[PDB]
RNA sequence: CGGCCCCCUGGACGAAGACUGACGCUCAGGUGCGAAAGCGUGGGGAGCAAACAGGAUUAGAUACCCUGGUAGUCCACGCCGUAAACGAUGUCGACUUGGAGGUUGUGCCCUUGAGGCGUGGCUUCCGGAGCUAACGCGUUAAGUCGACCGCCUGGGGAGUAC
């Protein structure tokens, strides 16, 4: 059965990068959204857009520098048998910074940094690299 | 395994539109007339444990569905048990 | 090149002797599976045919008893 | 400077058996009707193109080209393509790094060389007949495997391939040398290796003579510059 | 395998006869296997051992038949 | 564009697959291989024999065009199965003519039965018939000029496995195998067969409508066991062959070919 | 688990449709099945065969070989609960290049033919990325991820002693 979306989002992303696919769907998710938000407002990714009505399909379009992929790894940090929540002098960085870590805190979805600058720690839902 | 007739009968008392089939309560009888038919030829025969299992099977789909009724709603529960004469 | 699939028959008549006749082996075996061209599912209704008819005494089970 | 129309005549856009393909071959395939891959031409014509303006642009500053094939098909198309614009080749089969173990292949031709003055130039004759016959299998040998090169002097300033995975070797060695690399490529071949990738029919004879005139004229074109 | 001499038949013709006959029945090796018992194991292993050859004969000799020797 | 597409269903339809569109041309000769390019992904490595008529001889030079056959595709770098086989649909269809108008008419000569029935040889190729079809009646070709001129009438052909007899002089007078194999059956009915492939103890020429013949090593010569059948006879060649024995059931029909 | 028939009966798969609406996974304890041998009791007893007798061989031969051969092996009801009970690979779910097959469906196609294009399930072989101490594994993972249980902490003593 399936126990985390947001796990399996990372992981298809991670093998359409690994096969040089051009873009990734699967099952659409409020969070899930969110966070192809986020991801395009970083610049790992082109673009997502959901559709559908009733079990609506979120597609991802990926993103190939000078051939390789993007997001160097992309890994989860909270999950279903162990969270991680983080108060805001506790959010780490991501490659010394040069990456990024996906949280969600009280005010929405949103990268670790622009965590620190509101003030406000949470839940770190993954790192990306 | 049940004549499908029976199936058609069962369903017949059981389901509010007759064409449902899919009624809990309705599932349930049926389970109920398949373990009353199995229960003689388990009395002839005591060692087919392949089919004993299956038997089982059923008896545990009737109760857990039994648990769901009794928790979405406990007259139809009730009515239910009421007619097939289970104990609970 | 299935005889039984391009005429396409439903099922296998052990009554129908002479036709079974055809696959049998001078001796009364039953021919080849893999050697013979007739298709694997009307392979083994003629092989249960085969076996109806023997019993029946239509058919010998080998060419030598008696 | 080449036509589609000429190159479909040629059967270019032919390729290999499509149990025989390279996945990286994909972006370079069209369709395959016949169980038989389709190279796109409207992909391949401006790459081929683009090659070609590459190698006039070497050829303009007198760089040294290499021809690459030993398919044993089109051996003589292409040492005569090589002789038209008098480049070198390798029209049979590749030495185990002839580049990469250059020096030692130098020595090789020089041998060779030093032969070639003793058969023409001694007007010596008055040997002794067997190793007569010896010298004379040794000459064929080495102009066998090393003709074109054998006034290369140096290594060369760029590679010129019919099939890259046939002529792999090559293809690595240029790699670690890095000399630029310019490959007709089938589908079942692999790009990875290849500079400059040409996607096109290795196997076929008229579209192979087709490619090599091409290139010929063009390396012809950066001499006259 | 039942055999009769036709009218005006070779007698050589008719043992070599009897011997394509015997053969087809495949009756001499149907002997050999029943002289000895073997396991069921053992069986199994001849008749996977067998394909597995079965298998590398048909295709990588093909696939070696594809280069020329010289 | 969808110019390469359109241009690929095109060329579809300007091909099909038996040998049948007489499109490769010959672009490279030498003894003993001729190759042609039929618009395939490779050239054919050619036989010479496929191509010399009737008294050993080459015909074709450079440009010439003849189909092959296919339905047959690439194990590595090759391509086709033989155009002589080509030439077979047209005899076919010459022999069908025959139909429209219940009379076939080219030259037939038959000189004698392998099988019961003489043999008629039509342009390069010489087939076998019947014994009844060589004769219209019981005239009998044994008391006329050896190797004579005629024709053929056709007395029989057996329309799957490929046996028909001719009926030479009188111009005046005008599941499936292995159920009745009783045809070619009694001791030593002979055959003319294509052999197909040579497994090192055997020949495998087997023509009689989906049946399949051996011939496997102890004959096929005056020699027992030295004698290595790919020395011995040839590749894809119509030869001598009749039955010695037939099992109608382990369907092993053992020919034989030191008669 | 394999001769043929009848009778009761379990599961799986494929086709379209109809229905419920999260009812799910895993599982300590716990319950159940559980090769072969073996026990109990009552039947049975062709073949074969521990044990056992003889004959060989051999230094010797409580074996290997040969001739006999008893329990058992079979049937009914119980017990026993262990095996290299092996894929030496716990279960459930997802994702990731290919080929060749087999077996079983099923859609479509002029089946114009044993065929053409797909779509399901189980399954043999090779092998790509990747992984690995290597061997190798490789869409049936031993890859990339999640959930639950299970087990490992140098060799022996010991899977023994109480």
């Amino acid at each position: 059965s399936m126990q985390d979306p947001i796990a399996d989002m990372l992981t298809r992303i991670r093998n359409g990068q690994a096969a040089n696919k051009a873009a990734v769907t699967m099952p659409s998710s409020k969070l899930k959204v969110a966070i192809a938000n986020v991801l395009k407002e970083e610049g790992f990714i082109e673009d997502f857009k959901v559709e559908g009505d009733t079990k609506p399909e979120l597609e991802l379009t990926l993103k190939y520098f000078q051939g390789k992929a993007v997001v160097e790894s992309i890994q989860r940090v909270s999950r279903p048998g162990l969270r991680i929540y983080k108060r805001k002098d506790e959010l780490p960085k991501v490659m010394a910074g040069l990456g990024i870590a996906v949280v969600s805190t009280s005010k929405g979805v949103m990268t670790d940094r622009a965590a620190r600058q509101a003030g406000l720690g949470g839940e770190i839902i993954c790192y990306v690299a | 395994s049940l004549s499908t007739e029976a199936t058609a009968k069962i369903v017949s008392e059981f389901g509010r539109d007759a064409n449902d089939t899919g009624s809990t309560e309705v599932q349930v009888a049926l389970l109920t007339a398949q373990i009353n038919h199995l229960q003689g030829h388990f009395a002839e025969h005591k060692k087919d444990h392949h089919s004993r299992r299956g038997l089982l099977r059923m008896v545990s789909q009737r109760r857990k569905l039994l648990d769901y009724l009794k928790r979405k709603d406990v007259a139809r529960y009730t009515q239910l048990i009421e007619r097939l004469g289970l104990r609970r | 090149f299935c005889r039984f699939t391009a005429e396409g028959v439903q099922e296998i008549d052990y009554k129908d002797i002479a036709t079974l006749k055809n696959y049998i082996t001078e001796s009364g075996k039953i021919v080849p599976s893999r050697i013979t061209g007739t298709r694997a599912k009307y392979q083994r209704q003629l092989a249960r045919a085969i076996k109806r008819a023997r019993y029946l005494s239509l058919l010998p089970y080998t060419d030598r008893h008696q | 400077t080449v036509s589609m129309r000429d190159m479909l005549k040629a059967g270019v856009h032919f390729g290999h058996q499509t149990r025989y393909w390279n996945p990286k071959m994909k972006p370079f395939i069209f369709g395959a009707r016949n169980k038989v891959h389709i190279i796109n031409l409207e992909k391949t014509v401006p790459m081929f193109n683009e090659a070609l303006a590459e190698l006039n642009k070497i050829a303009s500053r007198k760089g040294k080209i290499l021809f690459v094939g030993t398919k044993r098909a089109a051996s003589e198309a292409v040492k005569d393509a090589a002789l038209s614009c008098d480049q070198f080749f390798v029209n049979h089969r590749w030495l185990g790094g002839m580049l990469t173990n250059w020096k030692t292949v130098r020595q090789s031709i020089k041998r060779l060389k030093d032969l070639e003055t003793q058969s023409q130039d001694g007007t010596f004759d008055k040997l002794t007949k067997k190793e007569a016959l010896m010298r004379t299998r040794e000459l064929e040998k080495l102009e066998n495997s090393l003709g074109g090169i054998k006034d290369m002097g140096g290594l060369p300033d760029a590679l010129f391939v019919i099939d890259a995975d046939h002529e792999h070797i090559a293809i690595k060695e240029a790699n670690n040398l890095g000399i630029p690399v310019f490959a007709i490529v089938d589908t079942n071949s692999d790009p990875d290796g290849v500079d400059f990738v040409i996607p096109g029919n290795d196997d076929a004879i008229r579209a192979v003579t087709l490619y090599l005139g091409a290139v010929a004229a063009t390396v012809r074109e950066g001499r006259s510059q | 395998p039942v055999i009769k001499v036709r009218e005006n038949e070779p007698f050589d013709v008719a043992l070599r006869r009897f011997k394509r006959s015997c053969e087809k029945a495949g009756v001499l090796a149907e002997v050999r296997r029943r002289e000895f018992y073997e396991k069921p194991t053992t069986e199994r292993k001849r008749a996977k051992a067998s394909a597995v050859k079965r298998h590398a004969k048909k295709l990588a000799r093909e696939n070696a038949r594809r280069t020329r020797l010289y | 564009e969808s110019f390469a597409q359109l241009f690929e269903e095109s060329l579809k339809e300007i091909e099909t697959r038996p040998g049948s569109i007489v499109r490769g041309v010959v672009v490279a000769i030498d003894k003993d291989v001729v190759l042609v390019d039929a618009g395939l992904k490779s050239e054919s490595a050619i036989p010479a024999e496929q191509f010399k008529n009737a008294q050993g001889e080459l015909e074709i030079q450079v440009g010439d065009e003849v189909d092959v056959a296919l339905d047959a595709v690439e194990d590595g770098f090759g391509e086709t199965l033989l155009s002589r086989e080509k030439a077979k649909r047209h005899e076919a269809w010459i022999t069908l003519e025959k139909a429209y108008e219940d009379a076939e008419t080219v030259t037939g000569v038959i000189n004698g039965k392998v099988k019961g029935g003489f043999t008629v040889e039509l342009n390069g190729i010489r087939a076998f018939l019947p014994g009844s079809l060589v004769d219209v009646r019981p005239v009998r070709d044994t008391l006329h000029l050896e190797g004579k001129e005629l024709e053929f009438k056709v007395i029989k052909l057996d329309q799957k496995r490929n046996n028909v007899v001719v009926s030479r002089r009188a111009v005046i007078e005008s599941e499936d195998p292995w159920v009745a194999i009783a045809k070619r059956y009694p001791e030593g009915t002979k055959l003319t067969g294509r052999v197909t492939n040579l497994t090192d103890y055997g020949c495998f020429v087997e023509i009689e409508e989906g049946v399949e013949g051996l011939v496997h090593v102890s004959e096929m010569d005056w020699t027992n066991k030295n004698i290595h059948p790919s020395k011995v006879v040839n590749v894809g060649d119509v030869v001598e062959v009749m039955v010695l024995d037939i099992d109608e059931e382990r369907r092993r029909i053992s020919l034989g070919l030191k008669q």
